[PDB]
RNA sequence: UUGGCGGAAAGGCCUUGGGUGCUUGCUGGCGAAUUGCAAUGUCAUUUUGCGUGGGGAUAAAUCAUUUGUAUACGACUUAGA
RNA sequence: CCCUGAAAAUGGAUGGCGCUCAAGCGUGUUACCUAUACUCUACCGUCAGGGUUGAUAUGAUGCCCUGACGAGUAGGCAGGCGUGGAGGUCAGUGACGAAGCCUAGACCGUAAGGUCGGGUCGAACGGCCUCUAGUGCAGAUCUUGGUGGUAGUAGCAAAUA
RNA sequence: GAAUACUGCCAGCUGGGACUGAGGACUGCGACGUAAGUCAAGGAUGCUGGCAUAAUGGUUAUAUGCCGCCCGUCUUGAAAC
RNA sequence: GAAAUUGUUGAAAGGGAAGGGCAUUUGAUCAGACAUGGUGUUUUGUA
């Protein structure tokens, strides 16, 4: 959502030219981060290896008002509320290894080739 | 185990998709014929979709044959299954979707005793 | 021996085609050292193998083979028509292909 | 039959050579062309100069930076004459063009490799005696190519150095011929003569 | 019920095939294949190895020996469609190939239940080969360089044209 | 025309090497230091 | 159409390879002398050679014999038409017209 | 290992000495099989990561501030341990 | 044959490239490339001509033999797919889960469509023979309701602060 | 006095390649043989090998070669500026 | 609790459209056939 906005030099960190400072969104987001961290503390998490594993924002029902246009016409004038939800998680080490054994089927002539190669070699 | 049959040939495996079912969502994929005056599909221009027509009719000796080699039959209760006692080599039973799990168990048990093949011996199986 | 080749080299040129329509079921093959249909008449019925490499393992190798035969000559320059079990992927135009000496006639 | 092919462009026809080369690219044979400034074009010089000028006039009206680029280097003139000979707008064409390298003069390592000529595209074997022909290098400078002097200088250096190579090569082969002559009139050679070698 | 019934059912009885009129008669094999010629293997494990042809077997196959002493190709069965008959001829009179037949070679396929990944030869096959070839090599030793010729392996080079090559 | 080699002087002034840094104040000022080590022998890496 | 005077060989090839009778408004291949016996026994015709003889030697029952034969269905010539362009007279180097006796070469290719 | 030549894209070419394996230039001895009548019967190179143990060196840019030879914003030019 | 005669506007078109004992022009001879065309074969359908009451076993509107044919707007006719409700039947399915909804999971039919698996679901629903109709949607600047791109854009600048 | 060219005929012989295997107790027409019987005679059989698993195959996504103008309508004519 | 439309996760492609038709490569994913009757008892629960 960045059409026809200005540029800034602060976007170089992200390799982008279009960036802004949406304070209102930031305040709400960090409000939930405090709430999630407090919930993490209650559950008994170390509060030091947590990272934002999941986060999403999706539209909420509109809140409509009226705006007044020329020649006595009426147009919609509404807000765009949001449902915000996020999940924190402790960072873990390497998950696992040792995948499937990868069973193989060999033809008879393939079997003879390996036997011959193993016979002429050690 | 099925009755011997010739090789299965269809002449057309692709489902016939309604024109512009990929363009507008409101145009369902169910095949409708294009009745337009200047529609290239109706005029059979080269490079467009092929319309369904009788020339694609499958072989009569092969029509209604499952790849296993049987004709599908829908069964709903134990009594229905007994109509296939002497026709194992041609028909295969299939339990209807609306059959309870307990009633499915007795159906499959009876079919195994009589050697009736079941196309879906996995519906609503708890394991 | 430093050379173990028992096949003659070939290049897949194109499908059978007009200006605007091509037929993938038939392929055109150029055999090295053949410049006339009469010489190419000897090469009919032989087996053709297209050897390409794949990343995933299938059945003990990285190599998968396309098997096919020639059917008849093509043109006055010794080009021949060949057909395969599965048609060549049309990405092999100009790729090298192998033509063996069996079934032999001599 | 060959990994790559190096064609000596001297005495060739730009059109006939391009058609021969273009089919080779479409067949998968890697091609490199050297000495593009000695390609010959049928017709008198002023005739072809007018043709190129008529090609110059054609450009995009509203923005000349996106119009048909009029390359002037002898290799590039050949390249355009060849580029239109291949369906370059397809992935097959783009891969085909990637197998080709057109050069001015005879550059490095290709200078140490054997060069070949195409008999059916040669000027002497294709043009009736008495007809007028052009030299691409002369034409290219008349329309804006800047580096005629340097390629003439380097080719003078290349030809000079190549002379000693052949002078050494010829002298060595003379030893081989003498040794082979002595080795003949022997029992071993008699069977080779009997068997055709 | 879900599906009512089919009124007529197809017959369960299988019908016998018609009396086929395709009798079997032996091959008219190409005249270039003569017992005692030198052949080339175009396929198999021993592909490209120059070898000797002995007898036309009953199951449309050719009895073939290396000789095993020269190059290591034993008494083996091949098909005429995968070999090339050269112009070199070896006089093979005086060898008893009549012992060898289609039943002389059997495989004894193992049961599918027994599958082995770790992994031999029959004594009679060893001595049958040893008797025959040592009788042959008394004849190969006559023509010079042919013993080395059989030990060599056939291979195509650059420039060779099989449609113009001679064998 | 193509440049093939560049041979610099053994010593550089402070002002000239400031061209090579977009932040001179927070820097180690290690400009041509190892190139300076190309000197201190008679002509090995330079005269060649 | 392209037409000419056929030879004995050419008519023999046609009836043997593509010989079909109009039996009860159906196109039945001959393949056997019995079929000709049933439908052409009235006009002294008994064998396929009897049909040929009535054709090459135009007999009293040529009309019945000829009308009995289904029209021949020929393929495109194996060696081609021999001329770059067809629809001009054979005298113009074309295909149609009265190629009087060269039709034997053409029909053999046509069959 | 010795030296020379090559800057057009040199990135290669030639050359000294010694050692080393092979040599079908020529004559001998043994092995090959069962991959069972063919199933490319796998032998090339492209990049990257992870381990070894062996050498080698210890940066800069951006944001923020500042400048105005610059500028709508970006960008440019400056300066600051 | 070629040249003069021969002047128009964006840059340009023997289709392009390019082509000079041609890849040009006049003429002749073959070889070769290919259409849903022609010859042959398989299958589908339609039409036409025929056989087959005999007991047993089903469908006599059934099964089988032979030949020919298959383009198509407006339009005509026929055989079928599906929806709401009605009479009859399967002593049909179903809280041990009906209907509905989702499913680059599966099967059948040329198709209209039919069937199953898997997840949600909680209370009714289906197969066949017939009856009946407010029975099948992409368009009508269609009606009602909902939602996008434009777009975090135009902009939120009179009345001195 | 011949040969050879060209054209045409052979119910003259023979090599190589490609695609198809429909039908399903017998009946018919034939041919070979004194007969038995056999046969290429009203539609393919025989021998052998591998695998029996995503191998073949289906679906789907992508890439490649070629082709492919937006639908409905009025109109002689619609992709229509 | 469907669709238009949207967020996150996962896969894939992307040089002035995308979408489609024929065939195939590659990746992912998916069903069946592999007991048959039978020689037969080298057998257990002895049929
Ligand atoms: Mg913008
Ligand atoms: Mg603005
Ligand atoms: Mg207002
Ligand atoms: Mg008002
Ligand atoms: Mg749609
Ligand atoms: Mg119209
Ligand atoms: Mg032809
Ligand atoms: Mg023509
Ligand atoms: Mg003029
Ligand atoms: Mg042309
Ligand atoms: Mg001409
Ligand atoms: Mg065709
Ligand atoms: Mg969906
Ligand atoms: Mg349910
Ligand atoms: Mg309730
Ligand atoms: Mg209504
Ligand atoms: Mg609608
Ligand atoms: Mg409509
Ligand atoms: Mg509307
Ligand atoms: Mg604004
Ligand atoms: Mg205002
Ligand atoms: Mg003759
Ligand atoms: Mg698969
Ligand atoms: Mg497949
Ligand atoms: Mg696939
Ligand atoms: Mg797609
Ligand atoms: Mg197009
Ligand atoms: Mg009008
Ligand atoms: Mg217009
Ligand atoms: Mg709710
Ligand atoms: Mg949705
Ligand atoms: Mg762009």
């Amino acid at each position: 959502f960045n059409s026809s906005i200005g540029r800034t030099a602060q976007g170089k960190e992200f390799g982008v030219t279009k960036a802004r400072w949406p304070a209102k969104s930031v305040k709400f987001v960090q409000g939930l981060l405090q709430n999630a961290a407090a919930n993490a503390e209650a559950k008994g998490l170390d509060a030091t290896k947590l990272y934002v594993s999941h986060i999403q924002v999706n539209q909420a029902p509109k809140q409509r008002r009226r705006t007044y246009r020329a020649h006595g016409r009426i147009n919609k004038y509404e807000s765009s509320p949001s449902h915000i939800e996020l999940v924190v998680t402790e960072k873990e080490e390497a998950v696992a290894k040792a995948a499937e054994k990868k069973v193989v089927r060999l033809t008879s002539r393939q079997r003879g080739r390996i036997a011959a190669q193993k016979r002429i070699a050690a | 185990a099925s009755l011997p049959h010739p090789k299965i040939v269809k002449k057309h495996t692709k489902k016939f998709k309604r024109h512009h079912s990929d363009r507008y969502h409101r145009v369902a994929e169910n095949w409708r014929k294009q009745k337009g005056i200047d529609s290239v599909v109706r005029r059979r221009f080269r490079g467009n979709i092929s319309q369904p027509k009788i020339g694609y009719g499958s072989n009569k000796k092969t029509k209604f044959l499952s790849p296993s080699g049987h004709k599908t039959f829908l069964v709903a209760n134990v009594k229905d299954l007994e109509t296939l006692t002497m026709h194992t080599k041609t028909y295969a039973a299939e339990i209807a979707h609306n059959i309870s799990a307990k009633n499915r168990v007795v159906i499959l048990a009876r079919a195994k005793a009589l050697g009736i093949k079941v196309t879906n011996p996995k519906g609503r199986l708890a394991l | 021996a430093e050379s173990h080749r028992l096949y003659v080299k070939g290049k897949h040129l194109s499908y059978q085609r007009s200006k605007r329509v091509n037929n993938p079921n038939v392929s055109l093959i150029k055999i090295e050292g053949v410049a006339t249909p009469q010489d190419a008449q000897f090469y009919l019925g032989k087996r053709i193998a297209y050897v390409y490499r794949a990343s995933k393992e299938v059945r003990g190798s990285k190599i998968r083979v396309m098997w096919g035969k020639v059917t008849r000559t093509h043109g006055n320059s010794g080009v021949v028509r060949a057909t395969f079990r599965n048609n060549l992927p049309a990405k092999t135009f100009g790729a090298s292909v192998r033509i063996f000496l069996y079934p032999s006639n001599i | 039959v060959e990994p790559v092919v190096v064609i000596d462009g001297k005495g060739h026809l730009v059109g006939r050579l391009a058609s021969v080369v273009a089919k080779q690219l479409l067949n998968g044979q890697k091609i490199v062309v050297v000495r593009a400034e000695e390609l010959n074009i049928s017709g008198e010089f002023f005739r072809n100069k007018l043709k190129y000028h008529d090609f110059l006039r054609k450009a995009t009206a509203f923005n000349k930076t996106r119009g048909p680029f009029h390359f002037r280097a002898p290799s590039r003139i050949f390249y355009k004459a060849l580029r239109g000979m291949v369906s370059h707008k397809t992935a097959r064409g783009k891969a085909a063009l990637e197998r080709l390298k057109v050069f001015e003069g005879i550059p490095p390592p290709y200078d140490k490799k054997k060069r070949v000529v195409v008999p059916q595209a040669l000027r002497v074997l294709r043009l009736k005696p008495g007809r007028k022909y052009t030299t691409l290098g002369k034409l290219s400078t008349s329309v804006g190519w800047k580096y005629e002097d340097v390629v003439a200088k380097l080719e003078a250096k290349r030809k000079v150095s190549s002379a000693e190579y052949y002078a050494k090569k010829r002298a060595f082969t003379k030893k081989v011929a003498s040794a082979n002559a002595t080795a003949a009139e022997s029992d071993v050679a008699k069977q080779l003569a009997a068997l055709g070698y | 019920t879900a599906q009512q019934a089919p009124k007529w059912y197809p017959s369960e009885d299988v019908a016998a095939p018609k009396k086929t009129r395709k009798a079997v008669r032996p091959q008219k094999l190409r005249a270039s294949l003569v017992p005692g010629t030198v052949l080339i293997l175009l396929a198999g494990r021993f592909r490209g190895k120059r070898v000797v042809y002995l007898k036309h077997l009953e199951d449309n196959t050719l009895l073939v020996t290396g000789p095993f002493k020269v190059n290591g190709v034993p008494l083996r069965r091949v098909n005429a469609r995968y070999v090339i008959a050269t112009s070199t001829k070896v006089s093979v009179e005086g060898v008893n190939v009549e012992k060898f037949n289609v039943e002389y070679f059997a495989k004894e396929k193992l049961t599918k239940k027994e599958k082995k990944e770790a992994n031999e030869i029959k004594a009679e096959r060893v001595e049958d080969q040893k008797v025959v070839d040592k009788a042959l090599i008394a004849e190969i030793k006559k023509t010079p360089l042919l013993k080395q010729y059989l030990s060599a392996s056939f291979s195509l080079k650059n420039g060779d044209k099989p449609h113009m090559l001679k064998f | 025309l193509r440049s093939l080699t560049t041979v610099w002087a053994e010593h550089l002034s402070d002002e000239v090497k400031r061209r090579f840094y977009k932040n001179w104040y927070k820097s180690k000022k290690k400009a041509f230091t190892k190139y300076s080590a190309k000197y201190a022998q008679d002509g090995a890496g330079i005269e060649r | 159409v392209a037409y000419g005077y056929p030879s004995y060989s050419t008519i023999r090839q046609l009836v043997y390879k593509r010989g079909f009778g109009k039996i009860n408004k159906q196109r039945v291949p001959l393949s056997d002398n019995a079929i000709i016996e049933a439908n052409l026994g009235k006009y002294g015709i008994l064998s396929i050679d009897d049909l040929i003889h009535e054709i090459i030697t135009v007999g009293p029952h040529f009309k019945q014999a000829n009308n009995f034969l289904w029209p021949f269905k020929l393929s495109n010539p194996s060696g081609g038409w021999g001329v770059p362009r067809k629809f001009k007279h054979f005298i113009q180097g074309g295909s149609f017209g009265n190629r009087e006796e060269f039709i034997n070469k053409l029909v053999k290719s046509m069959n």
